RNA sequence: CGCAAGACGGACCAGAGCGAAAGCAUUUGCCAAGAAUGUUUUCAUUAAUCAAGAACGAAAGUCGGAGGUUCGAAGACGAUCAGAUACCGUCGUAGUUCCGACCAUAAACGAUGCCGACUGGCGAUGCGGCGGCGUUAUUCCCAUGACCCGCCGGGCAGCUUCCGGGAAACCAAAGUCUUUGGGUUCCGGGGGGAGUAUGGUUGCAAAGCUGAAACUUAAAGGAAUUGACGGAAGGGCACCACC
């Protein structure tokens, strides 16, 4: 392409979030307006947006990022749905430090809806307030007992819920707080998070369920 | 590395001497 | 030109990708999904000798050239993503990194959040240069 | 494209720089906004309270 | 430039002040006349340098001690911090508390009967 | 004659220890011979912070840190002045420099 | 140790501190005790470093559990040592 | 934005752990093995060190199958230079990965055989056991986990001292030696010629093991001291140095 001012041929569209988030407008995006065998909506669909939770929800922390996908276009609006979540680079780099044990786990699970998800969890040992020793290491069997409890709690919450109730748990991250309560009888833990979620497979398109998440 | 190279020089001379003598009879 | 038809009291955001290494620096601004390019300018477009392409000055001149084209197309604020080369290599940003960021601020763009984006392996293929390293 | 001339006042001298000690290193305060101060390198003899003429304000330099 | 004073100047000035403190003062032109009659100095230019450092030392001695110099006026008030102070008319009195393991140590030594008591913390402070 | 009691390495009670490749020259050396440096800095310099805080869209934001861990061989650590040579009795001091 | 401490008369606090094989004459740290439980009350004898899961004459499911050191009693009414 | 293939397990990671040594770091399961500790269990001298003989043994290399992402001997080119068959750059064969046979070497190092006894002090650290006032978690106590204060085995190490030793550097062993003897295996005899010639033996090959003499020579070597010197580092100086 060597077009004279191709920005003369572009239409701006709006981008709209799912109805859970307290702030529902994402921003604006470009596409080339329709021509023979190349429609505008086919260029707008399947695009990914990555947004800080503090721009979706009013009172929240900035260090969780959510991924959203476009599914259909209505008038000048692009309508979006959930695709995953992650932690910012500078958060994870600040937690990993010397003289501690780091514990990690992962699971594959389905909702009551047809979605197949994969989840990752992390936790770190706690220095006790009287401790005069320099290091806070767990023994190998204590680490194995904690990892089974991470997987046990993390599978329980997804199997009996839909994607609506799953995202409502991830916004405050009640999953990581329940693991942090349960493990204190084995070894005290000080940072605990569901640090990443990936989607592996999903059901048919279902316009009625899409609009139930938007009305 | 002069000693390692003097060792290599002797090995190639011995390989020549091997092939030269064992041809004779 | 044509940005969004709203033009008072609120911002229109883009994403700026800054890739700063030794040898060169890129300034590249995109749509909020990353799929459509708005403009791209580099250190080697501004200077006329290869030594200077990674310099603080060339990076300042590239950032001023990008910020004028943003306002001309109706964008008012930027999110920033910063890269060093990554992989097997050094993963510290090159010398032109600091100059591009202040130059798009001083030329009137509003600043959103900023992120480090360099690619890191959990473990990697064998690095170039042999067992004895590059020797000088 | 073009940018205007700026005038700035010397507030402190910091030391001498270059291969033969040729350039003084100095802190200057802009005369259109008393809050804005930067560091520069100067070729001649310099004294506290001198005024410099800057052909670009946006460039700043450390130890050459 | 360099205005540092050599040991010939600094030693002669100290020995003058040890012997003639009662003659000296802050006026350089009077010190310059005193130093000419209490000592034999070979040069006018050396006499001026000695009276100069003597004038500097008098202005220091008016504030506190100088470690290389001594005078009766400063020694007799040191001798008044020596001997006994005006601070108190009696000792700090022997009515002081005792810990349970010191009470037990005194019990085995056939003593006690004049001290109050209390216990420390439940576990060693961290 | 022997120069150091530890042979210039941390290895005691072990046979083999894995190598690493240096951040300057990609030479190959043991993980416990390599000289360590962990650097934590702001993304924005102490001169530039004021110019970037005033153009910010937010009423409150805190600029992020950059984290990098570096590894050197003896030749790079000496040439880049990370370490200096020391007096025969001063070589015994294991405490890091003052702040 | 000073230059002149006599070796024939260690105090009982010097002797109780050291290892069983390194005392002046050898002696074990283990002991025999008599043990009693609720529901059936026939008293029985146990060794403090037992390896067996002991069952009482009262036929209860466990009197004590074995362990890497001393065995642990199931909250029984006695841990009393026999004197000799 | 999405797909495919082969290699690798960062940060946490330490004078920390395990193994006869070579060596050993994503998750979960299965198979056989092991040190230390606890013990008022059992046999009752069954032990220590070893010609002959035997198992394991980094990387590179050889033979027969499969795979081939990254890196890269030989090789083709661009630079640098008096030349540059090199150091620096672009490309790339064998190899680098897996399976089945060979090979037996290394600064294979603590440059320091194994077993047993005795001779100073101090603070930490990993494992098992013993005792104790509090704080914290689960259920409401009890028991048990994370922390805190001591003691005992045996482990990788550290600091200190006129134990004592040594040519010294240094060493709690490299000590208990002319005041010379606890047991036992291998092995050195001034520097070169030389790990060479010749015979034997093992191997597909490369090569491994065993191994001389004629002749030649006044020193070769170890630890430490004072200078001089460095394309080593840190302070300071000079118009016979520079701006």
């Amino acid at each position: 392409k060597k077009v004279v001012d191709p920005f003369s041929k572009k239409d701006w569209y709006d981008v709209k979030a799912p109805a859970m988030f307290n702030i529902r407008n994402i921003g604006k995006t470009l596409v080339t307006r329709t021509q023979g065998t190349k429609i505008a909506s086919d260029g707008l669909k399947g695009r990914v947006f990555e947004v800080s939770l503090a721009d979706l929800q009013n009172d929240e922390v900035a260090f969780r990022k959510f991924k959203l996908i476009t599914e259909d276009v209505q008038g000048k609006n692009c309508l979006t749905n959930f695709h995953g979540m992650d932690l910012t680079r500078d958060k994870m780099c600040s937690m990993v430090k010397k003289w501690q044990t780091m514990i990690e786990a992962h699971v594959d699970v389905k909702t009551t809806d047809g979605y197949l998800l994969h989840l990752f969890c992390v936790g770190f040992t706690k220095k006790c307030n009287n401790q005069i020793r320099k290091t806070s290491y767990a023994q190998h069997q204590q680490v194995r007992q904690i990892r089974k409890k991470m997987m046990e709690i993390m599978t329980r919450e997804v199997q009996t819920n839909d994607l609506k109730e799953v995202v409502n748990k991830l916004i405050p991250d009640s999953i990581g707080k329940d693991i942090e309560k349960a493990c204190q009888s084995i070894y005290p833990l000080h940072d605990v998070f569901v640090r990443k979620v990936k989607m592996l497979k999903k059901p048919k398109f279902e316009l009625g369920k899409l609009m139930e998440l938007h009305g | 590395m002069r000693a390692k190279w003097r060792k290599k020089r002797m090995r190639r001379l011995k390989r020549k001497r091997r092939k030269m003598r064992q041809r004779s009879k | 030109s044509l940005g969004p038809q709203v033009a008072e009291g609120e911002n229109v955001f883009g994403v700026c990708h800054i890739f700063a290494s030794f040898n060169d620096t890129f300034v590249h601004v995109t749509d909020l999904s990353g799929k459509e390019t708005i403009c791209r300018v580099t250190g080697g477009m501004k200077v006329k000798a290869d030594r200077d392409e990674s310099s603080p000055y060339a990076a300042m001149l590239a950032a001023q050239d990008v910020a004028q084209r943003c306002k001309e197309l109706g964008i008012t604020a930027l999110h920033i993503k910063l890269r060093a080369t990554g992989g097997n290599r050094t993963k510290t940003p090159g010398p032109g990194a600091q100059s591009a960021l202040r130059a798009l601020a001083r030329s009137g763009m509003k600043i959103g959040r900023i992120e480090d984006v360099t690619p890191i392996p959990s473990d990697s293929t064998r690095r170039k240069g042999g067992r004895r390293g590059r020797r000088l | 494209r073009v940018q205007p001339i700026k005038l700035a006042r010397v507030t402190k001298v910091l030391g001498r720089t270059g291969s033969q000690g040729q350039c003084t290193q100095v802190r200057v305060e802009f005369m259109d906004d008393t809050s804005r101060s930067i560091i520069r390198n100067v070729k001649g003899p310099v004294r506290e309270g001198d005024v410099l003429t800057l052909l670009e304000s946006e460039r700043e330099a450390r130890r050459l | 430039m360099g205005r540092v004073r050599t040991k010939t100047v600094k030693k002669a000035a100290r020995v003058i002040i040890e012997k003639y403190y009662t003659r000296l003062g802050n006026d350089f032109h009077t010190n310059k006349r005193v130093c000419e009659e209490i000592a034999i100095i070979p040069s006018k230019k050396l006499r001026n340098k000695i009276a100069g450092y003597v004038t500097h030392l008098m202005k220091r001695i008016q504030r506190g001690p100088v470690r290389g110099i001594s005078i009766k006026l400063q020694e007799e008030e040191r001798e008044r911090r020596d001997n006994y102070v005006p601070e108190v008319s009696a000792l700090d009195q022997e009515i002081i508390e005792v810990d349970p393991d010191t009470k037990e140590m005194l019990k085995l030594l056939d003593f006690g009967s004049l001290s109050n008591l209390q216990v420390t913390q439940p576990t060693v402070g961290m | 004659t022997k120069k150091r009691r530890n042979n210039g390495r941390a290895k005691k009670g072990r046979g083999h220890v894995q190598p690493i490749r240096c951040t300057n020259c990609a030479c190959c050396v043991p993980k416990d011979k390599a000289i360590k440096k962990f650097v934590i800095r702001n993304i924005v310099e102490a001169a530039a912070v004021r110019d970037i805080s005033e153009v910010s869209v937010f009423d409150a934001y805190v600029l992020p840190k950059l984290y990098v861990k570096l590894h050197y061989c003896v030749s790079c650590a000496i040439h880049s002045k990370v370490v200096r040579n020391r007096s025969r009795e001063a070589r015994k001091d294991r405490t890091p420099p003052p702040r | 140790m000073p230059l002149a401490k006599d070796l024939l008369h260690p105090s009982p606090e010097e002797e109780k501190r050291k290892h069983k094989k390194k005392r002046l004459v050898q002696s074990p740290n283990s002991y025999f005790m008599d043990v009693k439980c609720p529901g059936c009350y026939k008293i029985t004898t146990v060794f403090s470093h037992a390896q067996t899961v002991v069952l009482c004459v009262g036929c209860s499911t466990v009197l004590c559990q074995p362990t890497g050191g001393k065995a642990r009693l199931t909250e029984g009414c006695s841990f009393r040592r026999k004197q000799h």
